[PDB]
């Protein structure tokens, strides 16, 4: 959701009030949502060093908004309880992520100011491209089951011409122990099936007579057969194959088939039981990455504030959330509420005389 | 976007952090010369004790 | 981002451009920066334009 981030020099005390409401700096007249920034206090380290690691800060801002826009699009590519239209409320770490951003914690524990600045960014680039190999694997190894969940569907996607008939058919249907003969399963469809109970004893010579027996009849092809000498299967499939008489040599195999179909269902129960694991390791994921996402954010905004302002930390800022539609009577308010701040040189463009970056959905 | 003065006031600004810098190579140096008096002392040390006792 | 003071003069009588010919007026507005990363991409910014 769009959200806002302004910072000041701060040069009076009562800018702590101002931060939060104050009514000449008011935004929408105290309409917009205003709630100043947990705003923490980080060495300076550095300023010859610094310029340089703002811009591959930046640079590392933009990778981990792809990484988080990734996990978001790979979560709602689950599309089970999580998507970009439906139920896509999902929780800041258990709580609202407008709740979390206008409640937004910082923490010295995890990153301590103490260390170098670039010593936090680039232990914030290590743990996130962690999780984003795990990412990667994940997607893999997952996406790779519903996959094998998808072509078994192929391998039960068909008419019976494709489709096995484990569950149709029975052993005894062809002869075995053959002693020359073999039961050519000669699918015809149900415009030729009253054809060759008839033509059978023709169509080919040292046969079994009477092998006018059906098996089967299906909506596209009548499932049928007949027996016949080893060789002669050559000479009856070139005769029938002009009177409309498909020829599809089925085998049939318990075993094998109830293995694949054991081999199925194991692969549904297993899905289901790292599936919900996996939205759950996805959610986590997904949740540690925000939240170092805004302290990274936050952490980028004070290096251009500190760039800006002065050696003293003295500075104020504060989150806001514009109106609809009338944030272009605020861009020129805040225009000349921050014009006086520099009062001299800064066309504009894109160096405004205020501080800000844009956080969206 | 500075006055004729406030020029002069962030080149303040730039000449503290110069002192901070200079704070901090003092602070590293005073770490170091710690270091390395116990460094030194430790190898001296052993020298001198190998010595008192190869002789005795 | 740099604040440090300007050495400011102006060239009358502007010489035509060594390469071209262009007899236009010209002047140096000159600061001082001690930033490496600066000294960098402000001179390769100046050598762009």
């Amino acid at each position: 959701t769009e959200f806002w981030l302004i910072s000041a020099p701060g040069e009076k005390t009562c800018q702590q009030t101002w931060e939060k409401l104050h009514a000449a700096t008011t935004k929408n007249n105290n309409l917009a949502v205003s709630s100043k920034f947990n705003i923490p206090d980080l060495k300076v380290g550095t300023l010859d060093v610094l310029v340089g690691l703002s811009d591959e800060l930046a640079k590392l801002d933009a990778f981990v908004e792809g990484v988080v826009k990734k996990v978001a699009q790979y979560m709602a590519d689950v599309l089970e309880d999580s998507k970009d239209k439906v139920q896509e409320n999902l929780l800041a770490s258990g709580v609202d992520l407008v709740t979390y951003i206008t409640r937004f914690q910082w923490d010295m524990a995890k990153y301590p100011i103490k260390q170098s600045l670039k010593n936090i960014s680039e232990i914030i680039a290590k743990g996130v491209t962690q999780i984003d190999n795990d990412l990667k694997s994940r997607a893999s190894a997952y996406n790779n089951l519903k996959g094998n969940l998808q072509n078994l569907e192929r391998k039960n996607a068909g008419s019976l011409l494709t489709r096995s008939l484990a569950e149709i058919v029975k052993k005894d249907d062809f002869v075995l122990d053959s002693e020359y003969l073999v039961t050519l399963l000669v699918v015809v469809p149900k415009l030729n099936h009253n054809d060759w109970i008839k033509q059978y004893e023709t169509l080919a010579e040292m046969v079994v007579p009477r092998s006018s027996n059906v098996l089967s009849e299906d909506q596209d092809s009548y499932l049928c057969n007949v027996t016949l000498f080893r060789k002669a299967v050559d000479d009856f499939r070139h005769k029938a194959r002009e009177n409309k008489f498909i020829v599809r040599d089925f085998q049939y195999n318990e075993e094998e088939m109830k293995a694949d179909k054991e081999e199925m269902t194991r692969l549904s129960t297993d899905k289901k039981k790292q599936f919900g694991p996996l939205v759950r390791w996805l959610k986590v994921n997904f949740s540690e990455a925000f939240i170092a996402w805004i302290h990274i954010k936050a952490l980028r905004v004070f290096v251009e504030s500190v760039l800006r302002y002065g050696l003293p930390v003295n500075f104020q800022a504060m989150l806001l959330q514009p109106n609809k539609k009338s944030v272009k009577k605020l861009r020129e308010v805040l225009h000349e509420l921050y014009k006086h701040l520099d009062s001299s040189a800064a066309s504009q463009q894109e160096y405004y005389p205020y501080v800000y970056y844009k956080i969206d959905c | 976007a500075l006055s004729d003065a406030d020029v002069q006031k962030q080149i303040k600004h730039m000449m503290a952090f110069i002192e901070q810098e200079a704070n901090e190579k003092a602070e590293e140096i005073d770490a170091k010369a710690e270091e390395e008096f116990n460094i030194e002392k430790g190898r001296l040390v052993q020298t001198q004790r190998l010595k008192i006792m190869e002789y005795y | 981002r740099g604040n440090v003071f300007l050495r400011q003069a102006e060239i009358e009588n502007p010489l035509e451009d060594p390469v071209t010919g262009d007899y236009v007026h010209k002047s140096v507005f000159i600061i001082f920066f001690q930033g490496d990363q600066l000294k960098n991409r402000v001179k390769k910014i100046c050598e762009g334009f």
